[PDB]
């Protein structure tokens, strides 16, 4: 019948969907493994960047104290199906809502998510085609656009995803204060006994010219952005596997349910057709009447 | 089944599976000698350097023509595709036999070399509005000719 | 009770082996912990050890068939699960009956390897 | 994996529901009460059956001579109809119930689980697995 064929076609479509999603899983795992090589080569580029910018600070004074623009550069993926990374980044941004907040998100999903939720705190976003390797030029472009968005900005907060392991993708932050505040903190560390761990570093920077210091600042900011985007890409690939596995499980459940419905429907259809035919036959038989028998009844 | 939505990898199993699928296309039944010889040639990798589009033309030249005789290079004594009575010798003696294996390989190697040198080279250099149509018609005709 | 315990242990190990096969197919073999590697090795030995040559196929396969006693199978699998036979090569369990057959095949494989190595050193 | 109080007790309850033969009313209700009041929080999930077997059949308090209850002992099957009469929360059977449960939990955690957590030998692992199999099939 038609309903039986309807379920058959639906099951075939689900099978095609499952095959396509499995191919997507294989492709994503290929890049996960292919760009898994970063793990061996990471965690050593940013060593003096820590001294430049690593500071244990409260989450309130740094926010309320500033009265100039607070730039935020959330990292977001171009394609969906990554998982909860973008949602968590949006939640983190929402928790830090302020009149000084300015957004220059990254990725199509980030743009489409921050444009509607935050129309008056959104200027424009950056997009990279995932064709080449995440390189320094991309980070420089992001930094230049961030400066042009708000040059008199108190800080530039980069929010990205740190890929701790195949199944752990936390949210990490890089804070990049303004040149003036960084200079003040550097001078305080160099002179005062406080910040004893940066004393040598600050004094070394002071001895040099100012152009070199500015170049150092820009260079290490770009390195931090490069690290953020790389970790976000790796987390996206991994995070993407979880979503693809979830989609595969959902598709398998749908296939099982449709197959059960198909079997049940075909059995019911066969039974109904047979019952209808037998009912017609019984109706025909009932109308038949046995006439008088013309036989020699006495001859017995 | 694992490369529907991604660029395929041209490994030996695929390079020969494509030709095998291409060879199964036919309109009329094939004589045993022709079919078995073509399958053997595709099985040993003699069609690795032949494009999937020209497989039918290659098979037609192998069956209904003889490149070695055309260019005066054939050295085989008896194993020629125009000797239709070799079918029963092949049936009695498998292609993987010393009686026929040597000359079979020699003929296949020579035919592949001559084809790649003369025909496919010109095919890849077709740049015109009428030559392209002529080549397309030739390929379609060879598709249903063998 | 021993039969039931051994059977349940074998089933559990096979299920865990399927899970670990999926994991390595996703991540890789080197990502498995020390316990997982041992589980994989034991499960592969079990899978190879469940095969058996039948006496009915002696004419065709050309190798003598084996008739394994019930208690022999229980003891062999119990020993394998614990880890007593962790030194025997994996292929020693392929198409054999009992535990004695495994030992004999392992000895023959070792002798063949030693002879081949000795011949190689000569040339 | 955040394990709150409801999750721990739920897991222990699911473990206790594993049965083969019908359980006497006193044993089942006593085990359920012990699990509900958090006496199995420190007990691992895989040792719940062994803990229940010790509580029902054996008696740690009597074994180590640290028993203080006057009448409330699991070997006194006659207490089933006294528990059924008022409750397990009655002032008559509540103090001794809590005392024996606390003593049993303390002795178990001190003696049995501590040793079970220090088993590495392959033979001892097999022995522990056999013990758990036997307990799961008998209370
Ligand atoms: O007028 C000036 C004074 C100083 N400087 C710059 O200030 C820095 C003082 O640097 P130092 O005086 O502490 O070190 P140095 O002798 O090893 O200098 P280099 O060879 O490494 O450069 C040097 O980098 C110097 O070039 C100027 O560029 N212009």
């Amino acid at each position: 019948s038609g309903k039986l064929r309807l379920y058959k076609e639906k099951l075939e479509g689900y099978n095609r969907f499952y095959s396509i999603v499995k191919t997507i899983k294989m492709v994503t795992l290929a890049k996960y493994r292919a760009a898994q090589g970063r793990i061996r080569t990471r965690d050593f580029s940013l060593r003096y960047t820590e001294l430049a910018f690593s500071k244990p600070q409260a989450s309130r004074d740094a926010v309320v104290a500033a009265k100039n623009a607070l730039v935020y550069i959330p990292i977001t993926t171009n394609r969906g199906s990554c998982g909860a990374l973008n949602s968590n980044i949006v939640r983190c941004i929402d928790s830090v809502v302020s009149s000084k907040m300015v957004l220059m998100p990254v990725g199509k999903r980030g743009i489409d998510s921050f444009s509607k939720l935050y129309p008056d705190e959104f200027r424009y976003g950056i997009i990279n085609d995932m064709k080449e390797s995440m390189h320094f030029g991309y980070a420089t472009f992001v930094i230049e656009n961030a400066y042009e968005v708000s040059k008199d900005a108190d800080r530039y907060q980069v929010i990205f995803n740190r890929f701790v392991s195949a199944g752990v993708q936390r949210n990490a932050v890089y804070n990049i204060p303004s040149y003036e505040k960084w200079k003040e903190d550097l001078a305080d560390a160099a002179s005062s006994d406080n910040q004893k761990n940066r004393y040598l570093f600050a004094n070394a920077l002071q001895n040099e010219e100012e152009q070199l210091i500015r170049d150092f600042f820009d260079f290490h900011a770009a390195l931090a952005v490069l690290n953020a985007v790389g970790e976000n890409e790796l987390s996206e690939q991994a995070a993407r596997l979880v979503a693809v596995e979830g989609q595969l499980t959902n598709i398998s459940s749908l296939q099982q349910r449709t197959s059960s419905l198909y079997n049940k429907t075909r059995q019911f259809g066969i039974t109904a057709a047979l019952i209808e035919i037998l009912s017609a036959m019984s109706s025909l038989e009932g109308n038949a009447m046995k006439g008088v028998r013309r036989n020699k009844f006495w001859e017995g | 089944a694992d490369s529907v939505g991604g660029q395929q990898v041209q490994t030996i199993p695929m390079i020969r599976g494509a030709r095998f699928v291409a060879l199964f296309n036919q309109k009329q039944p094939s004589y045993f000698m022709n079919a078995i010889v073509s399958l053997y040639a595709c099985l040993n990798g003699y069609l690795d350097d032949v494009k999937v589009q020209y497989v039918k033309f290659y098979e037609y030249l192998l069956v209904h023509r003889d490149l070695g005789i055309m260019y005066g290079t054939a050295k085989n004594k008896f194993f020629y595709m125009y000797v239709q009575e070799l079918n029963y010798l092949i049936r009695f003696f498998t292609l993987n036999s010393p009686i026929l294996h040597g000359e079979l390989e020699e003929m296949l190697k020579q035919h592949t070399h001559l084809f790649l040198q003369h025909y496919q080279s010109k095919m890849n250099a077709i740049k015109s509005e009428k030559d392209v149509k002529a080549l397309k018609n030739l390929l379609y005709s060879c598709k249903r000719a063998v | 009770v021993d039969h039931y315990n051994v059977a349940q242990d074998v089933v559990q190990m096979l299920t865990k082996y399927r899970e670990l096969q999926d994991i390595i197919a996703v991540l890789g073999i080197d990502e498995l912990s020390e316990e997982d590697k041992l589980i994989v090795d034991r499960a592969r030995k079990l899978v190879k050890f469940l095969s058996q040559p039948f006496q009915v196929a002696e004419v065709f396969t050309g190798m003598t068939g084996h008739y394994v006693q019930l208690d022999d199978t229980i003891d062999s699998f119990s020993g394998l699960l614990m880890g007593t036979y962790d030194q025997v090569p994996e292929m020693a369990f392929y198409m054999v009956g009992g535990i004695n057959s495994v030992l004999e095949k392992a000895k023959k494989m070792a002798e063949e390897a030693a002879e081949l190595e000795k011949m190689r050193r000569a040339r």
